[PDB]
């Protein structure tokens, strides 16, 4: 491409001539160093380029070449068990490359391995009428994840010569002859960050995740392909419940965003997650994770880019038609940069210093996780189901950004450091919590579980929201003032609390909950529920009823260490009521 | 066709060396790959052009770009089969069947209503909920909105009025305009999954813009739904309802672009022109003397942090003809839909009321249950102030009312229509439970009539 | 080059220069002789803009000449730094030796690799009962001290530098002190302070007065800095950072901000406020393969006490916690004035219990907050109406919260506390209350 010449360096604004082929937010390596930039505004051939990298010892005179496209990601075998920035760059071969324990101005590297062989493996016959997302072979790239090689956008004709070998992601692996002539296809393909994969339909996210965290699961439900948020309120172990989702989790693979923490908070992020054993291989959980890592001390644009280049390559997976998870935290770091950005950009403010379209990034954010159906002649089903943390300064909800998160995602689960002081984990608040897909996961529920499943959460939540009634009630004036009414729902939502909703991520047993377990442990509850109101209604006092049945509550306690080999263990709760309320018929 | 792209700034690019270009007229842009991009002229001076890309300016070549300019300002293509379509922001085959073949394109801008020409809302629209047919009855003709927040069930209240709105008539010429702005694909699927399982499709043109489609999309949206709508009213001839979700999601569409712009925030962050803009909008809907079938305008918005003085509200409340109020206490209490009638109010509903378009006795129960209602929640306001002792007997019946009056009345669910004739009977029965003594907003003969 | 075209103010602009670059060091020889540095605020084809240090007055635009230096602000680093004192552009202001530096680096450094940081391990023991259990400091940790205008952070501050410890390592702190734009009687009170007690031996000093000019105190932090990770990651020493006052910086900033006719952002700081401060602030830790390490203890006062102000809301997300001093304990007179409850070292996990402290110290920590909690609920009670409004539980909560900020927290500027003191005195403290109201299940541990 055409060289240009920088003819202002002003702070971080660049101005550069000669720029008539570069096109709007082409990404540049601006001046003799090279640093990283981005063209903003052109006016004839003069490009502005906002610069997000040391400007010092740059002068005019200086050259300024364009990529020759804006911020993208390069999507092939070796992009499984990485670790990159916002803008995807290899840290560890960072390190291997500048010797270096420094990210040194303007030095640039390959995203990706173009020197790493892989077996292609060829899956389609020569003759082949192909269309975008169509599959012409496949890697096994890790010890866990098949890499299926995609026909790119743009792309469609007929498959001449595809042969099945030793490769690099440089190598042509593939001839096809388009309306136009010869076009080799490669085994990596790129695409814009900012710029949403296209999809032959959007579907309603209906098919809910076993997260295996009770709370979540049967009150507030995630769907594969819907959005959550959690605020971060320190000591709130959102990491664990984070860790847990990550794992026990019955998606495909992972992405996850870190996008401009404090950086010793960061490197507990690489520290643990490596360390983190996926469930049903045994396997080290990268093996089915890309990772982003970003300081506050990265480069503005890469934590802006942060969760668009994470959401580019959960899409590049979900045109495969596999499940991916996407998590980022903060977004509020990430607004952050925005934030910046928009002052650098001299824009009228909007809302708090965040830009006026705020609101619009989020929506272009978690709408581009779904449910969807791929491109290619297969019509493959994948989606992204979006997980987003949350820091507001003083951690607050009226702040824009979790507002407006608020406004697009469906699911809120709200990390509470009083019930965590409580020693309540998870620290899930579960009045201010809440999940809309509650009424569409019993349509679901029901119908697998061949229960009213439906029937038994909404009937909690009226136990759990009446404990805060009479938790009211009984702060107010002694305890007496209840009559042994009250005073038995009082406990049915404390067996609730501790026996159901307190769930130790580290216990072998409850680290996991599974559907029938979820489901049982509910219902030998609930069976307690109707079965005592029967028996105070008709004579028997509360303290009667309480001072006995400490042979099957202690045991009730229990409950969540049963294996799940061991179905029948709990089922067997609802003979034990049956009887010891007739003990109390004597 | 020019090729002269002179400076992109933004989303905003300058075209030189043009000629008759006119103010807000259309353009479209062929980028270098083929990409094609719809957009506005802002403003034009000399051989220059001012436009602003809809979809932004991003990754466009100047050099090897060009601009074609349409010779007209924002165009829908209207015909009679719009019925039962869904169409976007700009109003496009968006739910895939055969291609509209329209009459004509009109400006969506539309043209004001001579104040002459124009006819005063009069007769009936059964909503099929008891406290905006009885107590602040909407009109034909008439601009009436719903007031809001986040979480609150108003999505829900929108599905139900698209429903069980009909006039009491010939009902055969009746139809409802919809339109969503700004909403998410799972709010948008949720409306298409309530219009085509009780088919109100079968009487409906939707308009589908959502949450990340460009902002002037969203700007566009009331105004292509307004213009099919009166072109339905009058060109056609029926009485058309319009309904249009979170008129905060416009607003912050409105912001956006103003900021975008360089515009100078007026109060709250909004701009200046807000009243203006919101009211080359509302004041579309109402009557026309001699044209048969009327406008009449639903828009619903979410009150940022329920603050009724933030400029969306307070700005709409200036326009519109009374306003439809829901509440966090009356959601709260499983009420639904949760509208407190003690700050709604219809400003024209007398011009529905009485015998023919309802029933002669509509002034009184009205006017009763109000002054009913405001005394019992007085009472029940004093009932835990300084004990339930401190409230009399007399106080203790309209407590008591009150408390029938939100459970049963306020209260009917998102999924039951009631008919005026239903709203009126259950209406005397509440009334019951008084005195006929204590009755003393009702004359005689009125009274002897009902049970 | 001799085309002085322009002074505006500070400002100065020098036309048809030969291959200029931003930041980069200028002499201004004025007509008369004398000597004045200067830097590059922006570059154009024929023009160059400039500012000057010691300011513009006197200057004939027409017989004066600007020299372009070709480098930037650089740092002469040495060894012979320890036990120096320099100004905020690391001229000597001590009158020592000579100070031959071993090589030259520029003061803005490089961002460390997010995977080549290593968690925070060590306990720092700062002698101080307030951070060193309940929001302990780790080595390679940033926690910074918030405060206001006439409180004593002066004093914290000196005292952290000479008291700070890591545990049984026979290695000492080399402080790199910063003092950014702060009056006489500030800087003579540090200075004075580092030589009564042998601190400056320790120590190195960069000494940046408040009539300093606005471009020479934000240098300061960037030239302390620079010193820092010079002699932490190239001659493996364990460092402490501590550096007074960023609201300095920050407001320095505005002035060459306004300076470079820059529209600013929130509450008219610039833009790249959040940036600047993370460059600073990042340049910290603990690094995989590297002997020594780089803490960090940032000064900052809270402009009108103002928590949401950009200056410490900013600096909030950057560094893992801060510490707190009200007017309301130092009016009290409490030394030092920390108040806990807002106060958080979000890192204090990582060095404490078996083997690091000793095994009570999460336990105190939890049970001290929730007590000293209560205890200020029941004194704004107490006002209320008493003691018609207190129980007999909620009396020793009042009683507990009192010797609390007296006996505990209030040990005064120069009182050295071990951890071992620390626990001993806050289960003595504890003992206040029967062992009902939690502490482990071994509580009678210590009584």
């Amino acid at each position: 491409m055409q060289i240009g010449k920088i003819i202002k360096v002003s702070g971080p604004l660049v101005m550069a001539e000669n720029m008539s082929e570069a096109s709007i937010q082409d990404m540049c390596l601006v001046g003799d160093l090279g640093v990283i930039g981005e063209i903003i505004e052109m006016r004839q051939d003069v490009a502005s380029i906002q610069v997000y990298e040391e400007t010092s010892g740059i002068g005019p005179g200086e050259p300024v070449r364009s990529t020759g496209e804006a911020l993208s990601v390069e999507l092939g075998p070796g992009i499984i068990s990485q670790m990159f920035d916002g803008i995807q760059r290899p840290l560890d071969t960072f390190m291997e490359v500048t010797q270096s324990n420094f990210l040194g101005r303007g030095v640039q590297l390959p995203a990706l391995d173009h020197e790493k062989q892989w077996w292609f493996e060829a899956t389609i016959e020569e003759g082949t009428e192909v269309s975008a997302g169509d599959i012409i072979g496949y890697v096994d790239e890790t010890k866990i994840i098949q890499h299926k090689i995609m026909v790119p956008n743009g792309i469609k004709g007929t498959v001449q010569k595809i042969e099945s070998g030793s490769f690099t992601i440089d190598d042509p692996i593939c001839v096809i002859e388009t309306e136009q002539g010869l076009k080799e296809l490669t085994m990596m393909q790129k695409w814009p960050v900012r710029r949403g994969r296209p999809i032959k339909q959007k579907l309603n996210p209906d098919v809910p995740m076993i997260t295996g965290q009770r709370v979540i699961d049967t009150f507030f439900p995630v769907t594969k392909g819907g959005a959550a948020a959690v605020p971060g309120p320190f000591g709130a172990g959102k990491t664990v419940v984070q860790h847990q989702i990550a794992k026990w989790s019955d998606v495909d693979l992972v992405v996850y965003v870190g996008c401009g923490e404090r950086g010793n908070e960061m490197t507990d992020v690489v520290n643990e997650f490596p360390e983190l054993i996926d469930p049903n291989t045994g396997e080290s959980l990268m093996e089915r994770t890309v990772l982003i890592a970003n300081t506050s001390n990265m480069p503005v644009a890469a934590r802006e880019a942060s969760i668009y280049t994470g959401i580019t390559i959960a899409e590049y997976f979900r045109d495969m038609g596999y499940d991916v998870a996407i998590m980022a935290d903060s977004t509020s770091r990430w607004a952050e940069a925005l934030r910046e950005m928009s002052g650098r950009l001299e824009e009228m403010p909007g809302d708090e210093g965040y830009p006026a379209y705020l609101g619009s990034r989020l929506a272009e954010y978690y709408e581009r996780s779904g449910r969807v159906i791929a491109l290619g002649s297969d019509q493959r089903e994948g989606s992204i189901t979006a997980i987003s943390a949350v820091s507001p300064s003083g951690g607050d909800i009226s702040e824009p950004v979790t507002q407006n998160t608020l406004r697009v995602v469906k699911v809120f689960w709200g990390l509470d450091s009083s019930l965590a002081q409580k020693r309540h984990f998870p620290s899930i608040n579960w009045i201010q919590s809440y999940s809309l897909y509650s009424t569409e996961v019993g349509r679901y529920m029901d119908q697998i579980l061949q229960q009213d499943w439906s029937d038994m959460v909404t009937e909690g939540m009226r136990i759990l929201q009446e404990e805060e009634q009479l938790n009211e009630i009984v702060r107010l004036v002694g305890i007496d003032s209840l009559s042994d009414n009250d005073r038995l729902t009082l406990e049915v939502a404390k067996s609730i609390r501790e026996d159901y909703l307190q769930q130790n991520a580290f216990d072998d047993v409850d680290t996991f909950t599974s559907r029938e377990k979820q489901f049982n442990m509910l219902k030998v509850i609930l069976t307690f529920g109707k079965e005592a109101r029967k028996a105070l209604s008709l004579g028997a006092y509360f303290n009667e009823i309480m001072e006995g049945t400490v042979a099957v509550r202690e045991r009730i306690s229990r409950s969540k260490y049963i294996p799940e080999e061991e179905l029948a263990k709990i089922s067997s709760i609802n003979e034990e009521i049956k009887e010891t309320i007739q003990l109390i018929v004597s | 066709e020019y090729r002269t792209i002179k400076e992109v700034v933004g989303p905003l690019m300058a075209v030189e060396k043009v000629s008759g270009v006119k103010y807000e007229e259309l353009i479209e842009v062929r980028m270098q790959n083929g990409e094609i991009r719809r957009g506005q002229v802002l403003e034009v001076q000399e051989d220059k052009a001012m436009v602003q890309i809809f979809e932004g300016t991003s990754g466009i070549n100047l050099k090897n770009s060009s601009v074609r300019f349409l010779g007209h300002p924002l165009q829908l293509g209207v015909s009679e089969d719009m019925i039962g379509r869904v169409f976007d922001g700009l109003g496009r085959p968006k739910d895939n069947g055969p291609e509209i073949l329209p009459e004509k394109y009109l400006d969506i801008n539309g043209e004001v209503i001579n104040p002459i020409a124009r006819d005063y809302p009069d007769e009936f629209i059964q909503t099929g909920i008891s406290a905006i047919d009885h107590l602040n009855t909407l009109v034909r003709g008439q601009k009436l909105p719903v007031f809001s927040g986040s979480g609150l069930p108003h999505k829900e209240l929108a599905a139900q009025i698209a429903r069980q709105a009909t006039v009491l008539d010939s009902s055969d010429d009746f139809a409802v305009v919809f339109a969503a702005i700004g909403i998410t694909f799972e709010e948008a699927e949720f409306f298409m999954e309530d219009f085509r399982q009780t088919g109100a499709i079968d009487r409906s043109v939707m308009f589908m813009n959502l949450a990340n489609d460009p902002a002037i999309e969203r700007i566009a949206t009331p105004r292509m739904a307004l213009t099919a709508a009166e072109y339905l009213a009058y060109e056609k001839g029926m009485h058309v309802l319009v309904i249009m979700t979170d008129m905060t999601n416009y607003a912050e569409a409105l912001r956006e672009i103003s900021a975008a712009r360089r515009e100078v925030p007026g109060r709250r962050g909004y701009p200046g022109y807000l009243y203006t803009n919101l009211a080359t909008l509302f004041e579309r809907a109402g009557r026309i003397r001699g044209l048969k079938g009327s406008v009449t305008q639903i828009p619903i918005l979410t009150m940022p942090e329920d603050d009724k003085t933030h400029p969306i509200p307070d700005l709409t409340g200036y326009i519109t003809e009374g306003q439809i109020i829901l509440t966090r206490e009356l959601y709260k209490s499983g009420i639904q839909p949760p509208i407190d009638v003690l700050p709604s109010l219809s400003r024209l509903k007398d011009k529905g009321t009485g015998a023919g378009k309802t029933r002669e006795d509509h002034a009184a129960t009205m006017n009763q249950l109000f002054a009913a209602y405001a005394q019992g929640k007085q009472a029940k306001e004093l009932a835990v102030v300084l004990g339930e002792s401190a409230l009399s007997d007399i106080d203790k019946i309209y407590a008591k009312f009150a408390e029938r009056f939100e459970n049963e009345y306020v209260n009917q669910g998102f999924y039951t229509n009631r008919t005026i004739t239903e709203t009126l009977d259950l209406g005397w029965e509440l009334l019951a439970m008084l005195p006929r003594t204590e009755l003393k907003r009702i004359k005689d003969d009125l009274l002897d009539k009902y049970l």
